[PDB]
């Protein structure tokens, strides 16, 4: 199989990187503040231009005392760590990083097109075709994480970029992980964990195959598989090994998610001795070519309104607050390999 | 509808990870 050599190679080129990591490949001053396009506990996502290239980019700032604060320091290296030696087409770009005596900055790649979110939420749900084309590139992005033993952990329509040719760029790293066993954090978004997670038991990558059946669902339907007010109501709903479908839903796409959504890691498509054959192979993929879409030659369902290299219609407004870089340097010792 | 269960909860808008 060619997908077996791509990504043997596709490993050597991350293996080498893994082992020596890039670091300080920029400067703040290199960069113009233009517009603020998310925030978060301890950091924000900031729209930026290069000012040696003129290129506009997602400039990510992080809080090292709040990252400290919030016990994600090795969360936040293993993010930095995994996203300078990956490379694939459906994964947002780590272009350059740094850290000053406040903040640590990861400079990627910006995609005016906006979340999958906001598209989904707007139009309501996305047709069987539709949502098959997003999804392929889950599992296309997925087969290419896990064979480098990475878990993702973060799958939802809000880390989904729409890109100016329609496709998928995956972003979020933050509970990106190289593990080759279990693992045990409970980390993710409450409608997309899988039981493992829940019932705090030992989990690997078939959590990921969990999350691919709640976005599946979610893109067909319009609305999660399990949902709720308040998340333990979301928890007991995902535990109790039920899953309605809308009627709408083709009986190939119901079959595919009681195979995704299944509590039981034995039967869990993604997990068996198939691995993502199985995926692949499902009734609900048949009209997939699997090479076509890694190429980007698939003719797109949707291209989001272009109106600029920095336009910034596809996102919220959020309140343009300060920047403030200390005069001393704060957890200098936490962050070292940053 | 559930549809229209979905759009009167509180959790229609971005949806925050969980770290603890
Ligand atoms: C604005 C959306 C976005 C992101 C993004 O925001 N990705 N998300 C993240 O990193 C989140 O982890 C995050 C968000 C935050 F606002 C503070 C945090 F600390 C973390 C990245 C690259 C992009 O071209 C665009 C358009």
């Amino acid at each position: 199989e060619s997908v077996k050599e791509f990504l043997a190679k596709a490993k050597e080129d991350f293996l080498k990187k893994w082992e020596s990591p890039a670091q300080n490949t920029a400067h703040l001053d290199q960069f113009e503040r233009i517009k603020t396009l998310g925030t978060g506990s301890f950091g924000r996502v900031m729209l930026v231009k290069h000012k040696e290239t003129g290129n506009h980019y997602a400039m990510k700032i992080l809080d090292k005392q709040k990252v400290v604060k919030l016990k994600q320091i090795e969360h936040t290296l293993n993010e930095k760590r995994i996203l300078q030696a990956v490379n694939f087409p459906f994964l947002v770009k780590l272009e350059f990083s740094f850290k000053d005596n406040s903040n640590l900055y990861m400079v990627m790649e910006y995609v005016p097109g906006g979340e999958m979110f906001s598209h989904l939420r707007r139009i309501g749900r996305f047709s069987e075709p539709h949502a098959r084309f997003y999804a392929a590139q889950i599992v296309l992005t997925f087969e290419y994480l896990h064979s480098l033993d990475l878990i993702y952990r973060d799958l939802k329509p809000e880390n989904l970029l729409i890109d100016q040719q329609g496709y998928i760029q995956v972003t979020d790293f933050g509970f990106a992980k190289r593990v080759k066993g279990r693992t045990w954090t409970l980390c993710g978004t409450p409608e997309y964990l899988a039981p493992e997670i829940i019932l705090s038991k030992g989990y690997n990558k078939a959590v990921d195959w969990w999350a691919l059946g709640v976005l599946i669902y979610e893109m067909a339907a319009g609305y999660p598989p399990f949902f709720a007010d308040q998340p333990i109501q979301i928890y007991e709903k995902i535990v109790s090994g039920k899953v309605r479908f809308p009627s709408h839903f083709s009986s190939d796409l119901k079959d595919l998610l009681r195979n995704l959504l299944q509590v039981d890691l034995t039967k869990r498509f993604g997990n068996l001795k198939n691995g993502v054959n199985d995926i692949k192979n499902h009734k609900w993929f048949a009209t997939t070519d699997w090479i076509a879409i890694y190429q980007r030659k698939v003719e797109a369902p949707f291209i989001p309104k272009f109106k600029g290299p920095g336009d910034t219609s596809n996102f919220d407004d959020y309140e343009e607050e300060e920047i403030r870089v200390s005069i001393n340097e704060k957890c200098g010792k936490e962050f070292s390999e940053f | 509808t559930t549809y229209a269960d979905f759009i009167a909860s509180g959790r229609t808008g971005r949806r925050n990870a969980i770290h603890d």
